[PDB]
RNA sequence: CCCAUAGUAGGCCUAAAAGCAGCCACCAAUUAAGAAAGCGUUCAAGCUCAACACAAAAAAUCCCAAACAUAUA
RNA sequence: ACCUCGAUGUUGGAUCAGGACAUCCCGAUGGUGCAGCCGCUAUUAAAGGUUCGUUUGUUCAACGAUUAAAGUCCUACGUGAU
C-alpha cells in the first residue's frame, strides 16, 4: 500500500474500490500496484 | 488550538470573515434605494 | 455497424525547419546597468498582448499573473521537445527572453542599503496571455495530455486550449454576462459610485470589473 | 505449440538462429537439419524458404515446407542483388507484369493462399506492393532497349552507395 | 555465413526468362509468354500509389477500407501519448 | 525464477558531509560572542565486510547510500558524524571497477574501503584567531564518493556441469542435491561439495563463467546419434577458449538411460573408451552413488592443489 | 501589504459583501427540459457501406438458389478456415452480414420467415448448384456447430429438410 | 417476475425458469408527458428517505437497488433514490428487505443504536477529535447534498451540515 | 467465454445442447452454444465433446450437462439468459471438481 | 463486452534485431485487421488494443458554546 | 523594534519533569529487486522505555564498552524566591 493524492491504475488488471470512506486500488496481478487515498 | 498570529482583523494572516445571508439581503435592500434616486435625478 | 466518419488529413500543414523551442539564455545580451522599479502592476489585470494565435492551432493559457524565471522556461523547453514529435508538430516562444531585473540582498540585510544587486532575471505574465503555442499534423487530444503537464508546472494558473475551446470559453462567458438573473453587476455598481462602493475599490476596479484581484483571474464573475 | 521461421534451402546449421530456438523446446537439432535439407535436395540451395514447425508433447516433429518469398522471386527476375536503402525517392529494380504473373502462378500454390482459395487476381495485387517496397517498379511493357540503360545507372547508384559506405566506415574507425 | 543464391546480371537473359520462378535444380527456366496470353485483368492495376479517398466511389468495400483505415492510423496517434 | 547469486553490478554512494553554520554568538553582557558555527559531520563509509556466515551473494542491493553527515549549529555544535555501512559478502569476493582488479579478500573478518564518506566542513569557528577577530567563512562539505562496484563472486563449483542443453544437467542437478544454477552434494565424513551449471556455440561469457571451477562434468545424451562428435564439439569450444581447462580432469556422463536403453550407443562409448565414463540416468536417479564417490576423491586432489596456492580449500 | 500579493489576500468586508452579492445566476427554467419530450432526432443519412451490403444481399438470394442458415460458432480460426477451404472445393460460399442489415431486408421480401432464424452470429452457405449431400458430411466433423435451416428453390425447409434432401 | 428453481431428483439436477405474477403501472398517470416515473406522478423533489411506499417500488426483496434501464429512471432521479434507500436501511425502515443470511450463520448480538438521515456507511465514520476553529469547523454531514432542491415549505433551507 | 476458459471443463465429460432455430425463445441458447464452442474453452479439455442436435419439433431448448462423477445438469434456456446459465453451469464445474479430488 | 488466421522475419542497416535497436516506404489476401499504439524477448515466441460480429494532511497544559436537515420572512 | 531600562545576566549540568508524533525500541499490518534470517519502505500505535564513561565550561561531537533502543522537538532555547 502506497499513499497517493491521486489514484491511477497501473495496468488492465487494477481495479478501483470504495472501503472504510477512501478509494482504494486493488491488483492481484500486480501486488504492488495497491495505493490507498490519502 | 486555532490561533491567529498577530491581531485579528489586520496584517498577512488575517481571521477569515464570512457574508451572512440577512447581510447579503441587507446590501441589495440599499441597492435597490440608491438605483431609485438614479431615476428621480435624471428628468 | 460501428459508426466510420472523416477524419481531417493534415497534408497540407508544412513543419518549420526549427520544430523544437530555441534554447533560452539566462540573461540577456546586453546588461542593464541602473536597477528598475519593482512595478508590480505589470502582471495586474488582462493582458493586452500576444492573446491570439499566430502560426499554430493550441496553445497554453495564462489565468493568472506570474514572473517567468531561466528555471520555468528549462522545464517547458525540455518537456515540449521530449515529449512531441518534430516530425508533425513545431512549437514557438509567445513570449520574450527573461528581460526585467530582480534585485535580491545579500543574506542578513537589514533595512536601508539602497537598492541590491541585481540576482536574476523574469519575465512577467498577464492573464489571458499565450505563453507556449503549438501547431502542425496534430489534434488537440494528441497535444493535450504534456500541456497540461507543462502548465501544471507553471507558477500561475494556467490550462492548455485551441482555437475552438478559446473562442468556446470565450463565447460562454459572453452568454453568461447576458442571461445572468443577478440585476446588480459589478461593473454597474462601481462605475456609478452605488453605496459609495468605491471607496474601498481600486481605480483599476473600473476597468477589471470584479474579474480580477491582485495577480488572480476570476473566470466565474461576470 | 507452432514456430514458423525463413530457413535457408539446403543450408540449415545447428547453431544459430533456429538452433537455440528448438533447444528451448527440446527439439532435436540434428534430425531437423537432416530432415530439412533431405527434404530440400530438389530446391537449390540458398533459397529462403519459410518453415512452419509442428511440435507435439513428445518431442516430436514434422517440419513443412512453403513457397519461397516474394522478394526472392522479385529481386531474381530484375537481377538486382540487395534491396535499395530508400524507397520512392530511387528506383531499385524493374520488372513486367508478365514476371508478377509467371511469380504469381507458383506463389499462390502455396498453404496460406490455397486455404483461402482466391484468385490470382487478387494474388497479382498484393505482388505489386510487396515489390513497392523493395524499390522495384513494375512497368506494363518493357523492352531490353531501356532495360539495359536503367541497369547501367543503378550499378552507378550502388557505387555511391558504396563511396557513402566506405566514407561511414572509415569515419567510425577515427572514433 | 549463409547467403542469397547468386543472380545472374544480364539485360537480355532477364527479360527472356524469369529467373525466380525456377527453384528446382533439374529444372529450366520459364519463359515468358507474349502480350497476347496474358489475360486482361493484368495490365490494368494500379502501378502508382494508391487512390486517395476522395477518388473512390462511396458504394465499393475498398472506399470503407480506406476510410477504416485511416480510424485505426487516428487511434493509434491518441493511445501513443497515453 | 530463482538463480544462484555471480557476478552483480552494485552502486555505492558514500556520505557527504555537512557544511559550517557560519553565525556569530551574542550574549546579554559581551554583546559580542564571536564565531559559533560548529563543523559539519563527516560523511559515513560503506565498508565490504567478510562474513563466513554467508556462503552465498544473496545480498545484492541496488544501491548503497551512506549516511550524510549533518551541518553544524550554532554554539559550536559539531555535526554527526554518519553512520557507517556495512555489506556482507563471502569469502573469497573479488571487487574491481571494470578496468582493473581493485583487491581480494582473503578470509572472514576483513573490511575494505569501496566509498570513502565526504569531509566534514569547518565552521566559522574553526578560523577564529587573535589576528582573524570576527572571521564569517565557513568550509562547504566535500561530497562523498559514488562510484560502480563490479562485484565478482568466484562460483563455488567444486564441480562444473557442462554440455549441449536438453542433455539434462539441471534435471542431473535436482536429483544429487535431493544463468548458473549451483547444487551441493552432501558426502559421508560431513564432507560438502558443490556442483553447478548454466542452463540455457555455447558463448564465450558462458565459457568464462564456467571457468571459475576446479571439476568439469560432461553430460552427452544416450539418445544422441554421434555421441563422441558431441564430446568433441564442446571439448573444442573449450578448448578454442582455453586449452588449459581441457587438462583439467573430466569425467564422460551419458544421461537418460532409462527409456531409451540406446545400449548400441552405449556400447560406442565403451568402444572409444578414451577415459573411464560413467552411465547413469537423471530421472531415475540409477547408479548416481557410484559417480559422487568417485567425484569427491576428484576434490581431494584439489584440496592438495590448494594448498600448493596457499588459499584455502572453500571450507572443504 | 501590497496591491499584488503571491498569496490571495483577504478583501475588505465592504468588497466581499460586494462581490457575494454580484455573483451569476444561471437562469432556471420552469420545467427541467431533460423530463419535458424531447423533439424528434434529425434524420440519419444511411452509410454508403449500409446501402451497398443491401445491393449484395439481394444478389444472393437472387443469383444462387440454395441458401443454407448456420451459427457462425466460436471455431478457431485455423479451424474455421480450413473448414471454408473444403467449402470451396465444392464451390460452396460462406458469407457473414450483420443482422441489423439483413433483418430489415428480410422484413420486406420474399424471404420473410427466415427472419427468426437470425439471432447471433449467422453465417450463410450458399451455392449456385445445391450440393446439400457434401456439405451435410463437411458440418458433421463437428458435432458443435448447428444447422438451422435453409431456403431451396424458394421453398423453406429446416435441417432435417435438408437431411431428406441430400438423400 | 420471473423466479429460478432447482430440484435434484435422483442425482441429477434440473434448472428451470417459470414465470410469475407481474405488477402492473396504475393507469391513468397524472402526466403522461413524463420521461421517467418519477415526474409522470408528480413526485419530483417531493419525496425523502422515510417515504418507503415510494422506494420498495425500486428495489429488490434483499434490498439491493434495481438497475436504471430496467426501472426507467432518469439518471438524476435514480441516484436521488439510491440515496434515500441507503438512508432507508440504516434508519431501520425496511425490517422485510434484510441480506440474505447463508446456512449456519448466526449473527451476533449488536448495540442498536437508532439513527436517521445518515449519509455515510456507519463503520466507514472516524469520530472528530479536533473540532477547529469557529472559522475553520469541522461540520458533522446530516441528510444527503443530492436532496438539496426538494421542496423546503420552511423559509430556512435544509442545513446539511451540523 | 474468458470467464469459462479460466476455470475449465476438466470434469465435463459431454454437452449436449438442443434448440429449435425458428422459435423465438432460443436466443441465449445459442449465445450459450457460442461460449462453450469457443476454441479456449474447448482447448482446455479435449476429452469434452459438445453436442449441437438441431430439431424441428417445435420443443422448448434444453441444455444437457454430463459429467465424469455421472451426475447430470439440466439447464432450460427457454426463459434462462446465456449469463444466468453461464453462472450456474460454471458453479457445477467447481463443486464438482472439488468433490472428485 | 467479444475477437484476431493471413502477401511476410516489407526491405535497408545490423552477430541476428522480425510490427515493436534504428531507419525508407506505409501498399495488401480475406466478411474484417496498424508494413503496429503499448508492454515481453540477445533476437524470435508470447501477448493487449485498433477490425468484422454482438479531488490530502500533522506540534507541543485540555476538543471546545450547547445543539438542531421539514409549520409558510 | 511591538512589549520589559523604578532589581530575571546568560550558557551548561543536577533535580523533577508535563506535552507533541513528523516513531529510535517494544505491538499490529501492506509492498519488496520479501526463500529463511537479516533488511528496505508504507499505514497504524505515544500505554512503556530510551545507558555508563575519557578529554573538553560544555550543548554538540569524537571513540570506549553496551543495550530491544540509546528518537526528533517544544515547554520564559521547561525548571536558578530548588
Ligand atoms: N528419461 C530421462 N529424461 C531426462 C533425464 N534427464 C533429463 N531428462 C529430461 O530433460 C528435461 C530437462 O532438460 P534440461 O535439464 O533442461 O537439459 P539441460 O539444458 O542440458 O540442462 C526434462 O523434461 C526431462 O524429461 C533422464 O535421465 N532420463
Ligand atoms: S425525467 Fe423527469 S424526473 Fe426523471
Ligand atoms: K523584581
Ligand atoms: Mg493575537
Ligand atoms: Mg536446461
Ligand atoms: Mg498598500
Ligand atoms: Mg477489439
Ligand atoms: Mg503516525
Ligand atoms: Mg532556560
Ligand atoms: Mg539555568
Ligand atoms: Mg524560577
Ligand atoms: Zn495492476
Amino acid at each position: 500500500f502506497k499513499n497517493k493524492t491521486v489514484l491511477k491504475k497501473r495496468c488492465k488488471d487494477c481495479y478501483l474500490v470504495k472501503r472504510r470512506g477512501r478509494w482504494y486500488v486493488y491488483c492481484k496481478t500486480h501486488p504492488r500496484h495497491k495505493q490507498r487515498q490519502m | 488550538r486555532g490561533r491567529i498570529p498577530g491581531r485579528q482583523w489586520i496584517g498577512k494572516h488575517r481571521r477569515p470573515r464570512f457574508v451572512s445571508l440577512r447581510a447579503k439581503q441587507n446590501m441589495i435592500r440599499r441597492l435597490e434605494i440608491e438605483a431609485e434616486n438614479h431615476y428621480w435625478l435624471s428628468m | 455497424v460501428k459508426t466510420l466518419l472523416p477524419v481531417p488529413s493534415f497534408e497540407d500543414v508544412s513543419i518549420p525547419e526549427k520544430p523544437k523551442l530555441r534554447f533560452i539564455e539566462r540573461a540577456p545580451l546586453v546588461p542593464k546597468v541602473r536597477r528598475e522599479p519593482k512595478n508590480l502592476s505589470d502582471i495586474r489585470g488582462p493582458s493586452t498582448e500576444a492573446t491570439e494565435f499566430t502560426e499554430g492551432n493550441f496553445a497554453i493559457l495564462a489565468l493568472g499573473g506570474g514572473y517567468l524565471h531561466w528555471g520555468h522556461f528549462e522545464m517547458m523547453r525540455l518537456t515540449i521537445n521530449r515529449s512531441m514529435d518534430p516530425k508533425n508538430m513545431f512549437a514557438i516562444w509567445r513570449v520574450p527572453a527573461p528581460f526585467k531585473p530582480i534585485t535580491r540582498k545579500s543574506v542578513g540585510h537589514r533595512m536601508g542599503g539602497g537598492k541590491g544587486a541585481i540576482d536574476h532575471y523574469v519575465t512577467p505574465v498577464k492573464a489571458g496571455r499565450l505563453v507556449v503555442e503549438m501547431g502542425g499534423r496534430c489534434e488537440f487530444e494528441e497535444v493535450q495530455g504534456f500541456l497540461d503537464q507543462v502548465a501544471h508546472k507553471l507558477p500561475f494558473a494556467a490550462k492548455a486550449v485551441s482555437r475552438g475551446t478559446l473562442e468556446k470559453m470565450r463565447k460562454d462567458q459572453e452568454e453568461r454576462e447576458r442571461n445572468n438573473q443577478n440585476p446588480w453587476t459589478f461593473e454597474r455598481i462601481a462605475t456609478a459610485n452605488m453605496l459609495g462602493i468605491r471607496k474601498v475599490l481600486s481605480p483599476y476596479d473600473l476597468t477589471h470589473k470584479g474579474k480580477y484581484w491582485g495577480k488572480f483571474y476570476m473566470p466565474k464573475r461576470v | 505449440g507452432v514456430i514458423r521461421a525463413i530457413v535457408r534451402a539446403g543450408l540449415a546449421m545447428p547453431g544459430p538462429p533456429l538452433g537455440p530456438v528448438l533447444g528451448q523446446r527440446g527439439v532435436s537439432i540434428n534430425q531437423f537439419c537432416k530432415e530439412f535439407n533431405e527434404r530440400t535436395k530438389d530446391i537449390k540451395e540458398g533459397i529462403p524458404l519459410p518453415t512452419k514447425i509442428l511440435v507435439k508433447p513428445d518431442r516430436t516433429f514434422e517440419i513443412k515446407i512453403g513457397q519461397p518469398t516474394v522478394s526472392y522471386f522479385l529481386k531474381a527476375a530484375a537481377g538486382i542483388e540487395k534491396g535499395a536503402r530508400q524507397t520512392g525517392k530511387e528506383v531499385a529494380g524493374l520488372v513486367t507484369l508478365k514476371h508478377v504473373y509467371e511469380i504469381a502462378r507458383i506463389k499462390a500454390q502455396d498453404e496460406a493462399f490455397a486455404l483461402q482459395d482466391v484468385p490470382l487476381s487478387s494474388v497479382v495485387r498484393s505482388i505489386i506492393g510487396s515489390a513497392r517496397s523493395l524499390g522495384i517498379r513494375v512497368v506494363k511493357d518493357l523492352s531490353s532497349e531501356e532495360l539495359a540503360a536503367f541497369q547501367k545507372e543503378r550499378a552507378i547508384f550502388l557505387a555511391a552507395q558504396k563511396e557513402a559506405d566506405l566514407a561511414a566506415q572509415e569515419e567510425a574507425a577515427k572514433k | 555465413a549463409l547467403k542469397d543464391p547468386d543472380v545472374c546480371t544480364d539485360p537480355v537473359q532477364l527479360t527472356t526468362y524469369a529467373m525466380g520462378v525456377n527453384i528446382y535444380k533439374e529444372g529450366q527456366d520459364v519463359p515468358l509468354k507474349p502480350d497476347a496470353e496474358y489475360p486482361e485483368w493484368l495490365f490494368e492495376m494500379n502501378l502508382g500509389p494508391p487512390k486517395t479517398l476522395e477518388e473512390l466511389d462511396p458504394e465499393s468495400r475498398e472506399y470503407w477500407r480506406r476510410l477504416r483505415k485511416q480510424n485505426i492510423w487516428r487511434h493509434n496517434r491518441l493511445s501513443k501519448n497515453k | 525464477k530463482r538463480y544462484f547469486v555471480d557476478y552483480r553490478r552494485v552502486l555505492v554512494c558514500g556520505g557527504n558531509g555537512g557544511a559550517g553554520a557560519s553565525c556569530f554568538h551574542s550574549e546579554p553582557r559581551k554583546e559580542f560572542g564571536g564565531p559559533d558555527g560548529g563543523d559539519g559531520g563527516n560523511g559515513g563509509h560503506v565498508i565490504l565486510r567478510v562474513d563466513q556466515q554467508v556462503k552465498s551473494l544473496s545480498s545484492v542491493l541496488s544501491r548503497y547510500q551512506g549516511f550524510s553527515g549533518e551541518d553544524g549549529g550554532s554554539k559550536n555544535c559539531f555535526g554527526r558524524s554518519g553512520a557507517v555501512l556495512y555489506i556482507r559478502v563471502p569469502v573469497g569476493t573479488l571487487v574491481k571497477e571494470g578496468g582493473r582488479v581493485v583487491a581480494d579478500l582473503s578470509c572472514v573478518g576483513d573490511e575494505y574501503i569501496a566509498a570513502l564518506g565526504g569531509a566534514g566542513g569547518k565552521g566559522n569557528r574553526f578560523f577564529l584567531a587573535n589576528n582573524n577577530r570576527a572571521p564569517v567563512t565557513c568550509t562547504p562539505g566535500q561530497p562523498g564518493q559514488q562510484r560502480v562496484l563490479h562485484l565478482e563472486l568466484k562460483t563455488v563449483a567444486h564441480a562444473g556441469m557442462v554440455g549441449f542443453p536438453n542433455a539434462g544437467k539441471s534435471s542431473l542437478l535436482r536429483a544429487i542435491s535431493n544463468k548458473p544454477h549451483v547444487g551441493i552434494v552432501h558426502y559421508e565424513g560431513h564432507l560438502q561439495i558443490a556442483v553447478a551449471d548454466i542452463p540455457g556455440g555455447l558463448g564465450s561469457a558462458f565459457l568464462r563463467h564456467i571457468e571459475r571451477c576446479r571439476f568439469l562434468l560432461f553430460v552427452v545424451d544416450l539418445s544422441q546419434p554421434e555421441p563422441w562428435t558431441q564430446v568433441d564439439d564442446l571439448k573444442y569450444e573449450l578448448e578454442m577458449y582455453e586449452k588449459g581447462l581441457s587438462a583439467r580432469p573430466h569425467a564422460i556422463v551419458a544421461n537418460k538411460i532409462d527409456l531409451p536403453e540406446a545400449q548400441a550407443n552405449l556400447s560406442q562409448l565403451r568402444d572409444h573408451l578414451g577415459q573411464e565414463v560413467i552411465v547413469l540416468s537423471a530421472l531415475t536417479g540409477e547408479n548416481l552413488e557410484q559417480l559422487l564417490l568417485h567425484l569427491k576423491v576428484l576434490y581431494d586432489a584439489y584440496a592438495e592443489a590448494e594448498l600448493g596456492q596457499g588459499r584455502q580449500p572453500l571450507r572443504w | 501589504s501590497k496591491a499584488v500579493t503571491r498569496h490571495r489576500r483577504v478583501m475588505h468586508f465592504q468588497r466581499q459583501k460586494l462581490m457575494a452579492v454580484t455573483e451569476y445566476i444561471p437562469p432556471k427554467p420552469a420545467i427541467h427540459p431533460s423530463c419535458l419530450p424531447s423533439p424528434p432526432s434529425p434524420p440519419q443519412e444511411e452509410i454508403g457501406l449500409i446501402r451497398l451490403l443491401r445491393r449484395e444481399i439481394a444478389a444472393v438470394f437472387q443469383d444462387n438458389r440454395m441458401i443454407a442458415v448456420c451459427q457462425n460458432v466460436a471455431l478457431s480460426a485455423e479451424d474455421k478456415l480450413l473448414m471454408r477451404h473444403q467449402l470451396r472445393k465444392h464451390k460452396i460460399l460462406m458469407k457473414v452480414f450483420p443482422n441489423q442489415v439483413l433483418k430489415p431486408f428480410l422484413e420486406d421480401s420474399k424471404y420473410q420467415n427466415l427472419l427468426p432464424l437470425f439471432v447471433g452470429h449467422n453465417m450463410l452457405l450458399v451455392s449456385e448448384e445445391p450440393k446439400v449431400k457434401e456439405m451435410v458430411r463437411i458440418l458433421r466433423t463437428v458435432p458443435f456447430l448447428p444447422l438451422l435451416g435453409g431456403c431451396i428453390d424458394d421453398t423453406i425447409l429446416s435441417r432435417q429438410g435438408f437431411i431428406n434432401y441430400s438423400k | 417476475f420471473r423466479e429460478v428453481v432447482e430440484t435434484q431428483e435422483g442425482k441429477t439436477t434440473i434448472i428451470e425458469g417459470r414465470i410469475t405474477a407481474t405488477p402492473k403501472e396504475s393507469p391513468n398517470p397524472p402526466n403522461p408527458s413524463g420521461q421517467c416515473p418519477i415526474c409522470r406522478w408528480n413526485l419530483k423533489h417531493k419525496y425523502n428517505y422515510d417515504d418507503v411506499l415510494l422506494l420498495s417500488q425500486f428495489i429488490r426483496p434483499h434490498g439491493g437497488m434495481l438497475p436504471r434501464k430496467i426501472t426507467g429512471l432518469c439518471q438524476e432521479e435514480h441516484r436521488k433514490i439510491e440515496e434515500c434507500v441507503k438512508m432507508a436501511h440504516r434508519a431501520g425502515l425496511l425490517p422485510n428487505h434484510r441480506p440474505r443470511l447463508p446456512e449456519g450463520v448466526v449473527p451476533k448480538s449488536k448495540p442498536q443504536l437508532n439513527r436517521y438521515l445518515t449519509r455515510w456507511a456507519p463503520g466507514s465514520v472516524k469520530p472528530i477529535y479536533k473540532k477547529g476553529p469557529r472559522w475553520n469547523r469541522v461540520r458533522m454531514p446530516v441528510g444527503s447534498p443530492l436532496l438539496r432542491d426538494n421542496v423546503c415549505y420552511s423559509r430556512t433551507p435544509w442545513k446539511l451540515y451540523h | 467465454a474468458a470467464a469459462l476458459a479460466r476455470l475449465g471443463l476438466r470434469p465435463v465429460k459431454q454437452v449436449r445442447v438442443q434448440f429449435c432455430p425458428f422459435e423465438k425463445n432460443v436466443e441465449s441458447t445459442r449465445t450459450f452454444l457460442q461460449t462453450v464452442s469457443s476454441e479456449k474453452v474447448r482447448s482446455t479439455n479435449l476429452n469434452c465433446s459438445v453436442i449441437a442436435d438441431v430439431r424441428h419439433d417445435g420443443s422448448e431448448p434444453c441444455v444437457d450437462v454430463l459429467f465424469g462423477d455421472g451426475h447430470r445438469l439440466i439447464m432450460r434456456g427457454a426463459h434462462l439468459t446465456a449469463l444466468e446459465m453461464l453462472t450456474a453451469f460454471a458453479s457445477h464445474i467447481r463443486a464438482r471438481d472439488a468433490a472428485g479430488s
